RNA sequence: CCCCACUAUGCUUAGCCCUAAACCUCAACAGUUAAAUCAACAAAACUGCUCGCCAGAACACUACGAGCCACAGCUUAAAACUCAAA
């Protein structure tokens, strides 16, 4: 009989979800990246259900922003004012 | 004499796919006020909130037609060894079946 | 009466000892009828388990070769425009046009499938059904 | 044009003003929240003392001195000392969570002083000195 | 003490609702969770008391996303009875 | 217990001391999920193999001996009297 079914791999399988950052080089002299991931008003830098990135992309985001901070590349105590008005990617409202 | 496996295969719910985001014309077997109990060929039917546009003209064997999210609504919960039905399919009534 | 010990033997298996033992004076109503035409299976009671290692369900999953080309449409020309009717048991989508297309071109060709996508594609159109990629 | 919640700076050019001055020449209310007393020094832009008022400095004594009403009578007095040398705007920064937090910004609206901008300048270490330990009471 | 002043934790007045903007300073700085640093750093917290409140409050999170997402789940069958009578 | 002040100590360097609810209170490797799942609770139930350890309570994280940079210390660790329980 032919009209058995065949072994094989879902092939209707959706390709697994990848973060805005997916395949993209984080740099800490990238300050203007770095500075879409910290709070406008503490430079606090946001957690991973704020940005929606990856483990990875996290980790590298986090360690690049401390990197630059220290290195004199990014202010600590606040976002640079000349990156608040770059696209949000941020899942955080102040309702400012 | 056809086998099962013959009428599996070409089966038109086999045929469908994914049933996510799929367009499909399902009969209205039965209305609770505002709400629509309606079959579309699945195991489970759909319910369905009656639309504020021309809304009386869904009646019981209307044809509607519905964009599918899901034939079967389940879900495993912490600390269960076995998923949670409701025993109602998920889906968009979109409009009548001119 | 007979025994309640529903989680020993089957209801079969009880009833016929007790009535070979003489606690049952006369066999039930179903007996007979059970003892001509058994189950397949003898109804005994069975506790289920929880399955743990490298132990796993023996259910496949149920593809065919044209799901292959089915997926291919569904990412390329999307979701007919047109609704499926599935009380029809002879339903026929744009989707399974393509996959008969599709089947008719590799048995009456050669097998490159982008060659057959995009051959099934134009044989399509000059039927004229609309296909928007 | 969209009110911007965000302070101007200091470089980029900006067309706010207030009284015909920029943003970065407005005094400073200087305001410290303890938790048993607030202190409000109003200085220049370019630091210069211009009026100080305290819970303590208006006769409040010990426990009555870290209250809602001994802050809105600290504000209102700075307030006025710095009404006497030209001061009408202000740009507020406020120090401790102590209860005058609100209150002295209260009083200082209430003696005639008008406020621009509030910023927060609480001391947060991140993890410098190591705090006192926790009371048994 | 060695950054610009009034740009870090800084808002703008609209209209002379001063209100407002403290308001919307304390919303920022709760967001932040800087309010909370500053009153649980009066004084020495434990490093294990720290590691014990920090497992309590992520297993409270997970255990009530979980049941707000059993709840949301099961509310769907929450309607008018089809089947009245019998 | 609350408030204030201030030591040994918390730090660096070079040596000691060798103790913890040093706990996942689960010994290391390999395998299984079929059985009757299984005293209970903890953390689903087991199998093969190896090492370490345990044979009523208390006396006893004790005495003596031995070893130790330790000298009010650590490791190892009893017996007599007593009880019908623990
Ligand atoms: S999802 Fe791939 S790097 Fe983040
Ligand atoms: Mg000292
Ligand atoms: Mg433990
Ligand atoms: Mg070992
Ligand atoms: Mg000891
Ligand atoms: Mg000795
Ligand atoms: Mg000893």
């Amino acid at each position: 009989n032919e009209d058995l079914p065949i072994s094989m791999e879902n092939p209707y399988k959706e390709p697994l979800k990848k973060c805005i950052l997916c395949g993209k080089h984080v740099d800490y002299k990238n300050v203007q990246l770095l500075s879409q991931f910290v709070s406008p008003f503490t430079g606090c830098i946001y957690g991973r259900h704020i940005t929606g990135l990856c483990g990875k992309k996290q980790k590298e985001i986090t360690k690049a922003i401390k990197r630059a901070q220290i290195m004199g590349f990014m202010p600590v105590t606040y976002k640079d004012p000349a990156y608040l008005k770059d696209p949000k990617v941020c899942n955080i409202r102040y309702r400012e | 004499v056809e086998s099962f496996a013959s009428m599996l295969r070409h089966s038109p719910l086999t045929q469908m796919g994914p049933a996510k985001d799929k367009l499909v014309i399902g009969r209205i077997f039965h209305i609770v006020e505002n709400d629509l109990y309606i079959d579309f060929g699945g195991k489970f039917h759909c319910v369905c909130r009656r639309p504020e546009v021309d809304g009386e003209k869904y009646q019981k064997g209307t044809r509607v037609r519905l964009r599918l999210l899901d034939l079967e609504l389940t879900s495993r919960f912490l600390g269960a060894t076995t998923d949670t039905t409701v025993l109602e399919a998920n889906a968009v009534l979109l409009g009548i079946q001119e | 009466a007979g025994s309640r010990l529903e989680t020993v033997g089957s209801i079969f298996s009880r009833t016929r000892d007790l009535v070979r033992a003489g606690v049952l004076k006369e066999k039930p109503l179903w007996f007979d009828v059970y003892d001509a035409f058994p189950p397949l299976r003898e109804p005994v009671f069975q506790r289920p388990r929880v399955r743990y290692g490298k132990a796993k369900a023996p259910i496949q999953d149920i593809w065919y070769h044209e799901d292959r080309i089915r997926a291919k449409f569904y990412s390329v020309y999307g979701s007919g425009q047109r609704a499926f009717d599935l009380f029809n048991p002879n339903f026929k989508s744009t989707c399974q046009r393509f996959v008969e297309k599709y089947t008719e071109l590799q048995k009456l060709g050669e097998t490159d499938e982008e060659k057959l996508f995009v051959e099934t594609g134009k044989a399509l159109l000059a039927e004229g059904v609309i296909l928007r990629r | 044009t969209k009110f911007s919640i965000y302070p101007p700076i200091p470089g980029e050019e900006s067309s706010l003003r207030w009284a015909g001055k920029k943003f970065e020449e407005i005094p400073i209310a200087h305001i410290k929240a303890s938790h048993n007393n607030t202190q409000i020094q109003v200085v220049s832009a370019s630091n210069e003392p211009l009026a100080f008022a305290s819970c303590g400095t208006e006769g409040f004594r010990n426990a009555k001195k870290g209250t809602g009403i001994a802050a809105q009578t600290a504000g209102i007095a700075a307030a006025a000392r710095a009404k006497q040398k030209g001061v009408i705007h202000i740009r507020v920064v406020v120090k401790g969570l102590g209860p005058g937090r609100l209150s002295a910004m209260h009083g200082l609206i209430m003696g005639g002083l008008e406020v621009i901008s509030i910023t927060d300048n609480t001391p947060i270490p991140h993890n410098g000195c190591r705090p006192r330990k926790a009371r048994k009471l | 003490a060695k950054h610009l002043k009034f740009i870090a934790r800084t808002v703008m007045v609209q209209e002379g609702n001063v209100e407002s903007a403290y308001r919307t300073l304390n919303r920022i700085l709760t967001m932040d969770g800087l309010i909370e640093d500053i009153k649980h750093r009066r004084y020495y917290e434990k490093p294990c008391r720290r590691r014990q409140r920090e497992s309590y409050e992520r297993c409270r999170r997970i255990y009530n996303m979980e049941m707000a997402r059993k709840i949301n789940f099961l509310m769907r069958k929450n309607r008018a009875d089809p089947w009245q009578g019998c």
